[PDB]
């Protein structure tokens, strides 16, 4: 998981039935495009609770193949077989940031971030099933770590990479803004 | 190019392709849209073409009345 | 940033939701269908347009002008049959 | 109002209902285009017919201005 | 109507073109999965050894995978308020 | 932004640094006609 493989794309709420698309591997940040709010998520025992017990915060869940929001969204995209038209996004609309996963290689000329920033791991993890499909076991061994060592130094980067400006100090958050 | 640096690109993804469910759904809308246009513009060029027949029917009518009116009239000033 | 309206042409070779090498034909006809029903309607809405404009348009036209022209052969009518009823 | 996620072949197959009567109501629009095509080609005729008895009475006019 | 949410067991092949979800996921799961059958059906140890411990490295990384799209995008604080309607 | 002398705040949504308070910058001049940079206002 890691910021070259993410990809951020608007969403179509219509109150419910709004469905995942196929890249989804993990959820990022989730807002709005307007003045700005950040979703949380929550289970499906919540919102059906929160449906008939009963607007600043927002929540959702993830219902099979979909994703349900309490409030009747009504979040708008272009349709299918639009041909560019970018279309000014309208408001109500929601910016989705998540991890997709990433195209297979299909031709000799076709790279990947992945080639330009770290392909020994690549070459490595290779190795790997390459002395498996012959008899062979140091060699898979010491790829194996080697490729798991590249892995962990990789995502070590990643965490040092976030939330790495300046120091924290809760400054005792007791809701000041209470009156609404 | 970027050495190390994982913000120098953003490797694409498999497709920017929805589900067949919002497939489904715009074929819906598209159909319903069409529908409703048919069926009242239908009714209304239905109608039109009825009130614009039944009129230019009227119409040449009338326009035969005039021009043998118009004939006798004038043959009628021409003897005198 | 991006909105997902390119069409589908590949599999999720990694990834537990999406489609599949069983499933993908049905994606890819699904979008051709919605696609024909949008080109009908886009159709279907021009020669509606086409029509009601143009009919609604000629119809006004030669209406008015059939009975501008009406009114001014029976005004001349009448005042030549006022001046042969003179004379 | 919220239903199953059905398989993509049921999504596909409900995709394609949408097309037969599209089908038979552009079979009628066909059929629309063409009388409305009569109904111009008749008005054309008598817009030329109008034309020509306009002239003749702008012809005629004239001579009775002359005449008299 | 009352809609369930079940993880449904999938067919078996019987056929050469059939195909799954996991043969486009990940292939190599169910290779080294039968090829661990098949060095035990010959009286191979070390081939066991090895493809067992790629099958689990395999479905570790993939049940990880699903526990990663969970509900993880919020704070795990501030206990919910479900309680009741009277306040 | 909702419930809200000024202290700063920034966040990283993906590939964009977002701040509160909208501050503005700004770039200093370009031109490399040996001349210095000049650099900017705010």
């Amino acid at each position: 998981r890691i910021p070259p493989l993410e990809k951020e794309v608007y969403l179509d709420i219509k109150d419910g039935v709004a469905y995942i698309p196929p890249d989804y591997l993990e959820a990022q940040w989730m807002m709005r495009a307007k003045d700005g709010t950040i979703f949380q998520v929550t289970s499906p025992e919540e919102i059906s609770y929160r449906r008939q017990h009963g607007n600043q915060p927002v929540n959702f869940a993830r219902f099979g193949s979909r994703f349900i929001f309490y409030p009747s969204i009504e979040a708008d995209t272009p349709y299918y077989p639009d041909d560019g038209s970018p279309l000014i996004p309208a408001e109500n609309s929601v910016i989705l940031s998540y991890y997709a996963d990433p195209p297979e290689f299909h031709e000799d000329t076709d790279t990947s971030t992945i080639l330009t920033i770290a392909p020994e791991l690549l070459l490595y993890f290779t190795l790997r099933h390459a002395c498996l499909f012959v008899q062979d076991d140091n060699g898979v061994q010491k790829w194996s770590a080697l490729g798991k060592a590249i892995l962990d130094e990789m995502v070590e980067q990643n965490k040092k990479q976030e939330y790495s400006g300046s120091p924290i100090a809760i400054p005792n958050n007791m809701t000041r803004l209470q009156s609404s | 190019v970027n050495n190390v640096g994982q913000f120098g690109a953003t490797e694409g993804s498999i497709g920017a392709y929805k589900q067949a469910a919002e497939y489904a759904a715009d074929s819906k809308y598209w159909a319903l849209l069409a529908e409703s246009k048919f069926g009242t513009i239908d009714d209304l060029i239905a109608e039109v073409e009825r009130l614009y027949q039944q009129g230019v029917l009227m119409k040449q009518d009338i326009e035969d009345l005039k021009q043998d009116f118009k004939d006798q009239d004038a043959r009628l000033m021409s003897l005198i």
